[PDB]
């Protein structure tokens, strides 16, 4: 199969700006090759196709170039339907094959998570499961880290996490983790602790409860 | 002009198949291929095969392993794409796709399909458990957990509350159930005279919770 | 009704209908060494009424059955014994075919690629598809 390699997976940028998305084939190609644009819960667009040729009804601030095994997609003055995940394929022999895709994002100002820890409810404790929740919230840009620690002990291996897409209005991510632990084991731990690391903070914030406290 | 319209979502036990269709409408599929790709959540695309209609020439990434059949029925302008022996890997949100140009199969796809998601799983339906997150700002929410399958719907004060809500995707947890996180930041001077209700809603399992989060 | 032209070639391109219009025509030829039938049918004939389309007039040199096809339309009627390896067909004004370019060759023409016959001047022509495969 021909690899289809994007680059960067993700960037981000102001409405105005150039951006320029990289596609390397493994093999060659020829110019058999198309870029799409893909919402969230929509499905992909068609852009360009045979490397430069521009779809009709797509705007002319979207460029293809490229023949062989690299390929470019520029998008000159960006506009705020841009954002969005952007794929090439190619078409030149079986199987058909994609890139994994470049997400492209929108640029504010660094913004340090406002962080919130949640005990399991009394609700949730009487049938046998403790979840504690890990509240980042509004934070900038995406890259966050979270570490669970019981009586200081790290956790591993016992905590799920998302993220949500980009604010509407002020274009933050935020990010929720669930520590999962039987109730026997909650029961048995006093200190329950997220420590968080975003290049908004100064050192790592750490947001902690004592049990039945 | 032309656009595709793509069956509803399934829910699928392992070991079974499914049958997606994908219909013509404002126009006729003429002998322009059509095409199927998937998309698995939070993954990249995957072709999956692609059928010449009238011609009836079907081509078929190997990797499918004689799992896929791509069929289809010229008089109704539809197309089908049946996938055998499904496992969890095979969930997905499955496109159908025409091609640009009469180059057979190995085409640039210029129209789309809305897409029709799969889920393959051995749970069964099953409605949320709703617990409270309890709360100058302060956070609050629910955790919509143990539910099957997607999708649950969360709002605040039946709508009336939208600003700082913040609804998480869902996440699959070891189980083979489904756990959701819905927070909101209000004023702390708040807490003592506003109620703050999640509601919740699991069509699948007609299940309908409206959650009061309470000062603990 | 008959086209007097055959769909226009495209070189590096096939073309096929999708149904025959009724009206449409196909020779009763045979196979080398095999000879068409005494008094027999020169043509089939797609042929229809109210509730169904079939073909009239069986040509003569395996299953039971020969389904009728809905009004309007026949489909691809079935291989008779000891028949000639390529079918002659003659169309009708109204009938559409279908072009794809053979494997290996592609087309920069966007979108459908067909041909219809019409009655164009008191004479019939097929449309000229923009067709090109490289």
């Amino acid at each position: 199969d021909i690899q289809m390699t994007q680059s960067p997976s993700t960037l981000s940028a102001s409405v105005g700006d150039r951006v320029t998305i990289t596609c390397r084939a493994s093999q060659s190609i020829s110019s058999w090759l198309a870029w799409y644009q893909q919402k969230p819960g929509k499905a992909p667009k068609l852009l360009i196709y045979k490397a430069s040729s521009l779809e009709s009804g797509v705007p002319s601030r979207f460029s293809g170039s490229g023949s062989g095994t690299e390929f470019t997609l520029t998008i000159s003055s960006l506009q705020p339907d841009d954002f969005a995940t952007y794929y090439c394929q190619q078409y030149n022999i079986y199987p058909i094959t994609f890139g994994g895709g470049t997400k492209v994002e929108i640029k504010r100002t660094v913004a340090a998570p406002s962080v919130f820890i949640f005990p399991p409810s009394d609700e949730q404790l009487k049938s046998g499961t403790a979840s504690v929740v890990c509240l980042l919230n509004n934070f900038y840009p995406r890259e966050a880290k979270v570490q669970w620690k019981v009586d200081n002990a790290l956790q591993s291996g016992n905590s799920q996490e998302s993220v949500t897409e980009q604010d509407s209005k002020d274009s933050t991510y935020s990010l929720s983790s669930t520590l999962t632990l039987s109730k026997a084991d909650y029961e048995k731990h006093k200190v329950y602790a997220c420590e968080v690391t975003h290049q908004g903070l100064s050192s790592p914030v750490t947001k902690s409860f004592n049990r039945g406290e | 002009q032309v656009q595709l319209v793509q069956s509803g979502a399934e829910v699928k036990k392992p070991g079974s198949s499914v049958k997606v269709s994908c219909k013509a409408s404002g126009g006729t599929f003429s002998s322009l291929a059509i095409s199927w790709v998937r998309q698995a959540p939070g993954q990249g695309l995957e072709w999956m095969g692609g059928i010449i209609p009238i011609f009836g020439t079907a081509n078929y990434a190997q990797k499918f392993q004689g799992r896929v059949t791509i069929t289809a029925d010229e008089s109704t302008s539809t197309a089908y794409m049946e996938l055998s022996s499904l496992r969890s890997e095979d969930t997905a949100v499955y496109y159908c796709a025409r091609g640009g140009s009469v180059s057979g199969t190995l085409v640039d796809f210029d129209i789309w399909g809305q897409g029709t998601m799969v889920t393959v799983s051995s749970a069964s339906t099953k409605g949320p458990s709703v617990f409270p997150l309890a709360p100058g700002t302060a956070a609050l929410g629910c955790l919509v957990k143990d539910y099957f399958p997607e999708p649950v719907t969360v709002s605040w004060n039946s709508g009336a509350l939208t600003s700082g809500v913040h609804t998480f995707p869902a996440v699959l947890q070891s189980s083979g159930l489904y756990s959701l996180s819905s927070v909101v930041t209000v004023p702390s001077s708040s807490l003592g005279t506003q109620t703050y209700i999640c509601n919740v809603n699991h069509k699948p399992s007609n299940t309908k919770v409206d959650k009061k989060v309470e000062p603990k | 009704e008959l086209c007097d032209d055959d769909p226009p070639e495209i070189p590096h391109a096939t073309f096929k209908a999708m149904a025959y219009k009724e009206g449409t025509m196909l020779n009763c030829e045979c196979k080398r060494g095999f000879r068409r039938i005494k008094s027999g049918s020169l043509y089939m004939l797609c042929t229809g009424n109210s509730s169904h389309s079939s073909w009239d007039n069986q040509c003569q040199c395996m299953q039971p059955v020969d389904q009728a096809s809905l009004p309007g339309h026949c489909r691809e009627p079935p291989p008779w014994e000891n028949e000639a390896t390529e079918r002659i067909y003659h169309f009708v004004v109204g009938q559409m075919v279908y072009y794809q370019c053979v494997q290996g060759y592609r087309a920069l023409h966007r979108g459908p690629a067909e041909s219809v016959c019409k009655m164009t001047h008191g004479k019939t022509r097929w449309t000229q598809p923009q067709l090109i495969c490289t």
